[PDB]
């Protein structure tokens, strides 16, 4: 995942 | 009923926010595994995958089925307190529970106060960009 | 602020409510004495002395300057879990508060429970004792 | 003291  | 605003810390509340998350049992990411890691479902049109750690607020979209999402959250959010907590959620005590419940207070300033900068500085480019073809005339 | 109900739990709430306690420096049954024993003050115009405990809800009037608030609690309600608590406030784990706060609880229906069975038995008295003079006619 |  990855930061929004 | 413990009081709504400490519903979050049950990790019971946190599973039931993942009402249509897609990665069920044979991925990393499950919703028990998600919950445990700190994680509510905040979905969008926009991002449907979208959660957020309750205590430090961070966000993190994109989430693939090998994730684990505690590795997750420590490499995005290594300073959250969250992931200090080893005990269960019965088994803190008072003193420690409202020192945690502040420090959840404290990352929620911080995480207006980062929206409101970021808000900020989108709109002081724009700007920026504007002044500087002006200067850059005669 | 923790939520209304639970602040009798805390020794400072508890001490606040003696407002006009009597009983103060040189006595034993000063409000932090008596605060520390579980009592609230619950003054009447019929009994200005009348306190009750948070936790068992016993009531106590009549009290002298060297009574032992512990002492007199357990003297009168040697059951009340309260007094079996050793640690403080903040240093209960949630489980164990929630378990106290259960048994609270199960005390405040006992203590209505007796009032209701006690107001009753007054009303039966007298309706017994009306009866008992007809059957006592030929 | 005494009960109530
Ligand atoms: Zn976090
Ligand atoms: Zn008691």
């Amino acid at each position: 995942a990855r930061t929004k | 009923t413990l009081p709504p605003a400490w519903q979050p810390f049950l990790k019971d509340h946190r599973i039931s926010t993942f009402k249509n998350w897609p990665f069920l049992e044979g991925c990393a990411c499950t919703p028990e595994r998600m919950a445990e890691a700190g994680f509510i479902h905040c979905p969008t049109e926009n991002e449907p995958d979208l959660a957020q750690c309750f205590f430090c607020f961070k966000e993190l979209e994109g989430w693939e089925p090998d994730d684990d999402p505690i590795e997750e959250h420590k490499k995005h959010s290594s300073g959250c307190a969250f992931l200090s907590v080893k005990k269960q959620f019965e088994e803190l005590t008072l003193g420690e529970f409202l020192k945690l419940d502040r420090e959840r207070a404290k990352n929620k300033i911080a995480k207006e106060t980062n929206n409101k900068k970021k808000e900020f500085e989108e709109t002081a480019k724009k700007v920026r960009r504007a002044i500087e073809q002006l200067a850059a005339m005669d």
